[PDB]
């Protein structure tokens, strides 16, 4: 190794605690700068003047309420550089204006680039197949459709989810109350897919668990193990048997079991990012034409539809006044819908 | 800084030192733990 | 109504007095274990 | 009826005014679907059940 | 009143009876079942090739 | 609130009860102290 | 010139010590002050 | 009752267990210094003195600063 | 930068009365301060409001409106100025129809204000007012009730009037403190 | 000690060594109990320093002290806290206790004998000999009856218990004829769980309480003398499982089932659990709300019979599905309620509607305002009201803290009961270290279909 | 001068430590 | 193996690693408390202080309208 490009290469992919790669130089600058714009705007910054709330340790938020605020609605689709036309170089004004949400973001997205970069590269370097960088791209893929193509497709950043506890349970509220989120086909792939992924991780610990080998003489079992042996620690052939008999159908495939193990999870957030993808245009699958017809012409008809229906329009009609500034909704209290005695 | 908390801090002080002083005092001496 | 009643509870019945005298009929003598 | 965290009105200013924050739009929309989910059930104030 | 109903809810009988066919039902099945199960449980001990002395059962 | 005469001995009161959590914590503490054998 | 290490044990037990201390006190200014409703 | 087993029961096969394959306590490879202090009771002395004046200096300026 | 250091180690709070007070012209009021200020005018004259944060039925308004008499006793009776002024309570105008289905309420009548107190006094500068103490109730009842705190007084020529409402539900839980603190503290 | 190079137990599987260590599991076990009496006395301690007399016993976070008042001990007529000395002498009692209990642990666990079957036969034992087992199981019972027969004489010859249903306002009465009618017992104990039986949580006099303790001490005096004069048949040697770990499975599930009642009875009794110190139940805030709404309604000139809702139903007084005269509303699902201030003006066919309209009692009124404003809901950070409310006040019941944590303890001893006869019995076979490679049962079966 | 107070207070710090580490890491650097 | 570094557990057991580190911690501990108690906080990074929240000019919440202006704007609704 003589060239320039060998000598950092040679250090570069050097074993160490800390593996830093080729991708180490776009991963661990933007990380580290995405964990520290959140520290920052969680423990000094406010978020008085682009949303009218508090969101800081500083003013008295705990760790629920603290977060990052998104922009105003009036800067659009800024990126909101420090020197851009907006903040012009001032760093408490860009800190107050919201340019620090729009920071994080940027330097994150760039951050998981340089992860799923460094999974490549460790792989490769260890002479192994690239399934776990493939299983990333779900993660990634929620992230861009979530924090980037949905605000893309709005009014602006404000409409974006902010970076806290609390500001992610708004976001949630809010995705029910106007979009009707939770009557969406592909966010019920996604959350069929996550609450498989979690059964079959709960179940498969559980059977490899209990169907091991006598392969020492104490209770304790995690002492009678060596990664460099050759038999297999448990008994692939009870376990089949049991499941067989208990449930019906078993796996016989030890490759097959692990591949619908990664399978299950990525294809329910890749179908979520599907579904919000096709959110972020108001595509919303909110109603049934036929069940409002009918429900309209017979004042008999009722189902869980339309009071799912009615909740969503009470949600928006008591959040859009202090949820959306800037739309400077007064409403007097006679024209919100409401119940009887409550 | 009231003196009730102020007395309260000092007895869940020699509260708290009680616990750990055992096990120091049975260590440095080689007692049987 | 006291038919469906009557059935129900001789039903009932049966299957928990299987469950209790089968339970009762030497069960942790029935495994694979010498 | 052992609820969640309350952080409703917890950020004070030193007038006594309150700042609301992301606790209290939740609360907004909290209370938005609170006097719709049963219509004519209701004939007094408060939902003790 | 327009119809009828056996209106036994909510009162507080034991093991729900209020007829004693019932009763009757329940100890008979329980009976049939506690004879077939009486006949054979010497039968079941044979087959563990022990004695049901002071020692049997399952012990460690 | 405890008689007149006990009314000095209020700040040993207010800090009793965490004593089975500080055992538990002890017994923790010792099991280190002993190396995890 | 000192010979001797420090007790892993009780360097543990000293560093839970103070992480208590500061979870408590982050409780105690969570119960007055700033954001405690009153 | 036991086997004979042991710990492990293939350990003369692959020399060891798990524990004895990958272990995170090995004494043999700590630093031959570090066990004992090379600047002596000086250096503790200096330490000391030092550390008084700090905490001295610190809790000074945490209350000048505060309302008292 | 402003160089202001923060109130660590401060044992004293800067407002803890609950109230805020108010100066305006010709009249002066302490005002809650859990309240913000409202854009709404739903009566004629209306000068002021303010409304609670978390919730919109608990609200005060002033009204200083352009009367003929010098004194509040040539407008009537107490009870015919209440009488008078009874669109401060609001108007079923929208429900055009017969019904015979209410809770305690007359036929064709979905609404209703029962005056619990009426009250005559004089202020320290000596100038006569007009309080009064109303419970409206709704066909449907939200709220349990609404309670309305009325005090009026003329001055210079013109009717000066202030409305409290608070809901029932939020009167029996503690807030009728800021409310009776509010309708009592309104001077001219 | 011990280590895992003897044992085969890791350090947080520890206890498990001391499983055939005689001395030292009853200085455990000592020691433990010292823990629990050490508890009752400080907390006891605890809530008489941050007691105030201007408030209720529900309003400030107590639930050891309203124990000691059902049992009568400084309360008066109408359910006012008059003296706490009493419970001063029980916390300081129990905290004494406390140290000589930890003192006999310490020493039996530390350099007692550490296997107590050769020096002291009469207190040594094997986990597989039944008979030893069942005459210690036999000692105890008879320890458990005369405990019963101990709370038995209080209601009687010791001045007797709180009764929230007194004549004239509840007080501490003494119990002279307690109900001992085998038809009356077997009644609660084969009861419905579900609403209008309730199973024993509806016992509502303290004479069936006094009565079904009488009959609770005999039985178990009786069937510890029947334990130790006995031993186990040959249907029940052939039905269990005999080891250590077996008998702890089977106190785990009894004990399981003892939490989920005693959850169940806080949130729902009011004759052992009395209003005045608990606070309302659940249904019980929702008919004082509809009574005062009722009241205030009916003092406005209204007509509350015949008043009809936006439904049709009735807004104050509707009809339950068999035809009692009910509350209206959503109150509706909670009419089997039955309460000390509300009996009175309930007759033969549900409330009477002549003795509503005109001899309602304010003290009646009060106590139904005071239940309405203290209904049983509140925060974890502790903030009275329903989820969408502000930050006022600081109340949260004590039926509820009571109910939801011996809920999740009745869960989780559940959950340890299923592990540990799990582990019993596969330990009992021998198969609780994994399968036998050389024996692999599976591989002797003919292949399913 | 209220970060001069702080860049104060963070100086002896450094002292502190380069008089306690300077001859092992100079002895690295060789 | 190991990849050539001190093991974190003959680190944490030193005489000169507890001397070093019995100052740099407090020190760090009281440079946060002063940033704090100094005001320097607010003045850096524009968080109200609660005297500041709502100023004589306006009663209501700040809202920002123009992108371009919106530095102006922000410093208008900042003043005190
Ligand atoms: C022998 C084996 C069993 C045989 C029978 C099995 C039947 C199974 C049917 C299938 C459904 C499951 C069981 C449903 C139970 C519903 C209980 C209920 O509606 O109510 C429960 C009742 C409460 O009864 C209430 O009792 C009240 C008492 O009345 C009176 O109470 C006081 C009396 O003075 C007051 O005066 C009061 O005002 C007055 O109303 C009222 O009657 C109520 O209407 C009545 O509902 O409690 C009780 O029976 C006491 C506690 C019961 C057991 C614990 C219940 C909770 C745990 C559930 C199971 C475990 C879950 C966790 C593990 C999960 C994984 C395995
Ligand atoms: C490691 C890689 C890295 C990467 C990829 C990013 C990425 C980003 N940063 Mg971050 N940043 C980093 C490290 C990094 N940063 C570091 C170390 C710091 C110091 C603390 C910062 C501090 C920082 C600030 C203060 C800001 C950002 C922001 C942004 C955006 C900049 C937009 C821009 O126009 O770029 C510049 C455009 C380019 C295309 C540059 C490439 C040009 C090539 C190399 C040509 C060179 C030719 C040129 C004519 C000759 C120069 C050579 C000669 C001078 C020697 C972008 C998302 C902004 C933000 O997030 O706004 C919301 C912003 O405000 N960053
Ligand atoms: C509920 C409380 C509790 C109790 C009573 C016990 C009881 C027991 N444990 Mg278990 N244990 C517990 C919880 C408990 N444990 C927990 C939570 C863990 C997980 C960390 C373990 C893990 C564990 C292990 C790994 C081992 C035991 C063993 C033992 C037994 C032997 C004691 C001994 O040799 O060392 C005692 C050691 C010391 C000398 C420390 C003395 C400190 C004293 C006892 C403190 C209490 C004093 C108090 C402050 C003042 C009382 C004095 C009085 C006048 C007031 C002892 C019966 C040992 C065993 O199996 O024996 C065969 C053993 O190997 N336990
Ligand atoms: C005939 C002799 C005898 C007697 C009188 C007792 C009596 C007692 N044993 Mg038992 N025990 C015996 C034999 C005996 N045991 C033997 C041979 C063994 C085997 C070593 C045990 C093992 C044993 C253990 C391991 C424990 C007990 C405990 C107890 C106490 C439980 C009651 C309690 O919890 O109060 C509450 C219940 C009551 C009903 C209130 C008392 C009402 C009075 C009695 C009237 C009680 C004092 C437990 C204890 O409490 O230890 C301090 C304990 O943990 N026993
Ligand atoms: C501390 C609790 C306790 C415990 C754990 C045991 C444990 C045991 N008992 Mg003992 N027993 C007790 C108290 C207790 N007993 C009391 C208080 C009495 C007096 C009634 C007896 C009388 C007794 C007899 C007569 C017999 C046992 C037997 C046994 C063994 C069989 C297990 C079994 O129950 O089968 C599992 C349970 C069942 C299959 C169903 C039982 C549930 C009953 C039928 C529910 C209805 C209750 C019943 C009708 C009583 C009337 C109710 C009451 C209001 C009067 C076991 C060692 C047997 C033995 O081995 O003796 C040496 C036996 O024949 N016990
Ligand atoms: C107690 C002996 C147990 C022996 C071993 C049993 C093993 C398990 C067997 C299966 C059990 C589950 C299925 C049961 C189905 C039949 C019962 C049924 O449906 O009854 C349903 C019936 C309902 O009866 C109704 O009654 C009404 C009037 O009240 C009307 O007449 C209705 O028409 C009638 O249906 O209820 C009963 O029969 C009452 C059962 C009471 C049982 C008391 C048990 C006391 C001893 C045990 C105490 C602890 C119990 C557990 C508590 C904690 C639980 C978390
Ligand atoms: C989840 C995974 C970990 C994510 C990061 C956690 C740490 C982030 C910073 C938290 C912080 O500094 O809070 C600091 C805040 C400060 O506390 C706040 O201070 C304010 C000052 O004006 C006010 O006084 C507030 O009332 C007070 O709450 O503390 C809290 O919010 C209390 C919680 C303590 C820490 C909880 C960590 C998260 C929960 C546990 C997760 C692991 C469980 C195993
Ligand atoms: C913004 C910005 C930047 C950056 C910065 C940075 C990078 C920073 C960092 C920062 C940081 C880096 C911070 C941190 C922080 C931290 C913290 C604050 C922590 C806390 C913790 C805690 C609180 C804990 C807790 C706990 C406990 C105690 C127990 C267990 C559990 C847990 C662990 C959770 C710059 C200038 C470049 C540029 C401009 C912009
Ligand atoms: C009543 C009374 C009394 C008594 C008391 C007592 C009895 C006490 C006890 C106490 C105790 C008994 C205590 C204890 C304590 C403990 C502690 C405090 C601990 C802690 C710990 C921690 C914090 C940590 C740990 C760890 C380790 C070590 C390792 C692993 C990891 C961890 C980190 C977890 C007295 C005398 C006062 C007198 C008066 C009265
Ligand atoms: C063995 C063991 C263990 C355990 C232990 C235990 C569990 C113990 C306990 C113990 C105990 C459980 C103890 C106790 C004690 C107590 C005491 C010591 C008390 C005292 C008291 C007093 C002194 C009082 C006083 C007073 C009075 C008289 C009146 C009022 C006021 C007052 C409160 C001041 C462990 C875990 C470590 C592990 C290892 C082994
Ligand atoms: C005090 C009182 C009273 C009384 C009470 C009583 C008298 C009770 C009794 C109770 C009883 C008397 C109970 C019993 C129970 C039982 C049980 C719970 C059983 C169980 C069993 C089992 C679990 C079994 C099992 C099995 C089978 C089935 C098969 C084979 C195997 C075995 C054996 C394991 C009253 C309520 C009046 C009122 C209030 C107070
Ligand atoms: C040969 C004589 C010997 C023993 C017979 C003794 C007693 C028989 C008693 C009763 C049998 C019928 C039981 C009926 C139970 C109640 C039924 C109901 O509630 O309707
Ligand atoms: O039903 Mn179903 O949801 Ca239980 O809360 Mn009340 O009621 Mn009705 O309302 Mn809300
Ligand atoms: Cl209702």
């Amino acid at each position: 190794k003589r060239g320039w490009f060998d000598v950092v290469d040679d250090w570069l992919r050097r074993d160490r605690f800390v593996f830093v790669g080729w991708s180490g130089l776009l991963l661990f600058p933007t990380a580290y700068l995405a964990l520290g714009g959140w520290f920052t705007g969680t423990t000094f910054v406010t978020s008085w003047y682009t949303h009218g709330l508090a969101s800081s340790y500083l003013e008295g938020c705990n760790f629920l309420t603290a977060a990052v605020s998104t922009p105003a609605n009036s800067m659009g689709h800024s990126l909101l550089f420090l020197w851009g036309p907006e903040a012009q170089g001032d760093f408490t004004r860009w800190c107050q204006l919201g340019g620090l949400w729009t920071f994080v973001a940027l330097h994150g997205s760039f951050s998981l680039i340089g992860f799923m970069l460094r999974q490549f590269e460790i792989a490769r370097s260890v002479k192994i197949r690239p399934y776990n960088a493939i299983a990333f791209s779900a993660p990634i893929s929620v992230f861009v459709s979530v924090f980037l193509i949905y605000p893309l497709g709005q009014s602006g950043w404000f409409f974006a989810p902010s970076f806290g506890v609390a500001a992610i349970f708004r976001f949630i509220l809010f995705f029910q109350g106007f979009h009707n989120w939770t009557l969406n086909p592909f966010h019920m792939m996604g959350v069929a897919g996550v609450l498989g992924a979690a059964l079959l991780c709960a179940i498969h610990g559980a059977t490899v668990e209990n169907t091991l080998f006598e392969d020492g003489d104490g209770a304790n079992t995690f002492r009678a193990f060596n990664p460099t042996q050759a038999e297999e620690t448990y008994s692939m052939v009870t376990a089949n048997r049991f499941w067989s008999q208990i449930f019906g159908v078993a796996f016989s495939n030890k490759r097959w079991l692990h591949f619908f193990m990664l399978f299950v999870p990525v294809t329910g957030l890749w179908m979520s990012a599907i579904g919000v993808v096709g959110l972020a245009l108001n595509l919303r699958a909110y109603d049934f034409v036929s069940q409002e017809i009918r429900a309209a012409e017979d004042p008999e008809f009722e189902t869980f539809y339309t009071k799912n229906i009615l909740l969503n329009e009470g949600i928006r009609a008591w959040m859009a006044a202090q949820d959306q500034p800037h739309e400077k909704l007064v409403f007097p209290e006679e024209v919100l819908p409401r119940g009887n005695a409550l | 800084m009231n003196l009730e908390i102020v007395l309260q801090l000092t007895a869940l002080l020699f509260i708290v030192a009680a616990g750990p002083l055992v096990i120091v005092l049975l260590s440095s001496r080689g007692g049987n733990l | 109504m006291l038919t469906l009643k009557i059935f129900v509870y001789t039903v009932v019945t049966f299957f928990v007095s299987l469950f209790i005298f089968g339970f009762l009929s030497n069960d942790p003598g029935r495994n694979p274990g010498q | 009826n052992l609820n969640g965290f309350n952080f409703n009105q917890s950020v004070v200013d030193s007038q006594g005014r309150v700042i609301n924050t992301w606790a209290d739009i939740i609360n907004r929309a909290n209370l938005g679907m609170e006097v719709m989910h049963e219509r004519n059930a209701h004939n007094f104030p408060l939902d003790l059940a | 009143l327009v119809d009828d109903r056996l209106a036994g809810e909510g009162t507080g009988k034991i093991l729900g009876i209020n007829d004693p066919s019932l009763f009757w039902a329940i100890t008979i099945v329980f009976t049939i079942v506690w004879g077939v199960f009486y006949v054979s449980t010497r039968e079941i001990d044979a087959a563990s090739d022990r004695e049901n002395d002071d020692d049997f059962g399952l012990t460690l | 609130k405890l008689p007149e005469a006990y009314a000095p001995f209020d700040p040993i009161v207010d800090v009793l009860p965490v004593i089975p959590v500080l055992f538990l914590l002890l017994a923790l503490v010792w099991q280190a102290s002993v190396s995890f054998r | 010139g000192t010979t001797g290490r420090i007790p892993l044990w009780l360097v543990g037990t000293v560093a839970g010590v103070a992480v208590i201390a500061l979870v408590g006190i982050f409780f105690y200014g969570s119960y007055v002050g700033l954001g405690s409703s009153l | 009752k036991g086997k004979g087993y042991g710990v492990y029961r293939f350990a003369n096969k692959y020399g060891a267990n798990v524990d004895g394959y990958s272990p995170i306590y090995t004494p043999d490879t700590w630093s031959e210094s570090g066990d004992s202090y090379k600047l002596g009771t000086k250096g503790l002395i200096a330490w000391a003195g030092l550390i008084v004046v700090l905490l001295g200096v610190g809790i000074n300026l945490v209350i000048s600063t505060s309302a008292l | 930068a402003y160089g202001d250091a923060a109130r660590v180690f401060a044992g004293n709070i800067t407002n803890k009365s609950g109230f805020i007070p108010y100066a305006g012209e010709g009249f002066a009021l302490l005002i809650p301060s859990k309240w913000n200020p409202s854009k709404e005018q739903d009566f004629p004259g209306v000068v002021l409001r303010y409304e609670d944060n978390g919730d919109a039925v608990n609200n005060l308004v002033v009204l200083v409106q352009k009367v003929g008499k010098n004194n509040i006793d040539e407008l009537g009776s107490p009870d015919k100025f209440l009488q008078d002024n009874a669109y401060l309570f609001g108007e079923s105008a929208a429900f055009t129809g017969e019904t015979l289905s209410e809770g305690g309420f007359l036929p064709n009548k979905v609404a209703a204000a029962s005056v619990l107190d009426v009250q005559e006094a004089t202020d320290k500068k000596g100038k006569k007012y007009y309080k009064y103490e109303v419970l409206t109730r709704s066909a449907d009842g939200d709220e349990g009730g609404r309670h309305q705190l009325i005090a009026a007084t003329v001055s210079n020529g013109n009717l000066y009037l202030i409305k409290v409402q608070c809901g029932d539900k939020r009167w029996f839980k503690g807030a009728k403190r800021e409310a009776i603190g509010a309708w009592d503290s309104f001077t001219v | 000690g011990r280590d895992q190079e003897s044992t085969g137990f890791a350090w947080w599987a520890g206890n498990a060594r001391l499983i055939n260590l005689s001395g030292k599991l009853l200085g455990a076990h000592v020691a433990h109990a010292g823990l629990i009496v050490f508890w009752a006395g400080a907390m006891n301690l605890f809530e008489v320093a941050h007691f105030v007399p201007e408030k209720p016993m529900y309003e400030q976070g107590l639930i050891l002290l309203p124990h000691l008042a059902t049992l009568g001990y400084g309360v008066g007529p109408g359910g006012e806290v008059i003296d706490t000395y009493p419970y001063f002498v029980s916390g300081v009692l129990h905290l004494i206790s406390s140290a000589v209990l930890g003192f006999g642990g310490v020493y039996h666990s530390l350099v007692g004998p550490e296997t107590l079957e050769e020096s002291f036969p009469f207190f040594g034992y094997v986990w597989k000999d039944k008979n030893k087992m069942t005459t210690i199981l036999g000692i105890h019972l008879i320890v458990l009856g005369l405990g019963a027969w101990l709370l038995v004489w209080k209601a009687m010859y010791f001045g007797g218990i709180y009764d929230t249903w007194a004549p004239g306002g509840g007080d501490v009465r003494i119990i002279t004829n307690p109900t001992v009618s085998p038809g009356v017992i077997f009644g609660y104990l084969f009861r419905s769980p579900f609403g209008g039986d309730g199973w024993i949580v509806s016992v509502d006099n303290m004479e069936d309480v006094i009565g079904g303790h009488i009959w609770i001490g005999t039985l178990c005096i009786f069937g510890g003398i029947w334990h130790i004069l006995t031993k186990p048949w040959a249907w029940a040697r052939r039905a269990f499982v005999w080891s250590g770990e077996a008998y702890l499975s089977y106190s785990l599930g009894a004990i399981s089932i003892m939490g989920f009642t005693a959850c169940c009875m806080a949130w729902f009794n009011t004759t052992a659990y009395p209003s005045e110190f608990y606070g309302p139940t659940g249904p019980e805030a929702s008919q004082s709300q509809t009574f005062t709404f009722l009241v205030r309604d009916q003092r406005l000139g209204a007509n509350v019979a015949s008043a009809q809702g936006p439904t049709g139903l009735g807004k104050y007084l509707m009809r339950s599905p068999t035809g009692e005269i009910i509350f209206g509303g959503e109150t509706m699902r909670f009419w089997d309620f039955r309460g000390p201030w509300l009996e009175p003006l309930r007759g033969p066919n549900g409330l009477d509607l002549n003795k509503l309209k005109n001899d309602i009692q304010p003290w009646q009124e009060r106590r139904a305002a005071e239940y309405m404003t203290h209904a049983p809901l509140g925060s974890l950070n502790s903030v009275g009201g329903v989820a969408t409310e502000i930050n006022a006040v600081n109340y949260v019941s004590p039926r509820s803290w009571l109910a939801t944590s011996h809920f999740c303890l009745g869960f989780f001893f559940f959950v340890g009961h299923l592990w540990h006869a799990g582990r019993a019995r596969a330990a009992a076979a021998g198969f609780e270290k994994g399968i036998d490679r050389d024996n692999e049962p599976v591989l002797s079966m003919r292949p399913l279909d | 001068n209220r970060f001069g107070t702080i860049a104060l207070l963070a100086v002896p710090v450094i002292g502190w430590v380069l008089f306690n580490i300077l001859g092992p890491l100079q002895n690295q650097l060789n | 193996g190991a990849t050539g570094e001190r093991p974190f557990s003959d680190i944490l057991t030193s005489i000169r690693y507890w001397v070093i580190h019995s100052i740099t911690i407090p020190s760090l501990f009281i440079a946060g408390w002063l940033f704090v108690s100094t005001g320097l906080a607010y003045d850096v990074f524009g968080s109200p202080r609660p005297n500041e929240y709502f100023t004589e000019d306006r009663q209501e919440t700040p809202l920002i309208t123009d992108r371009f202006n919106a530095l102006e704007q922000v410093k208008k609704l900042s003043e005190v």
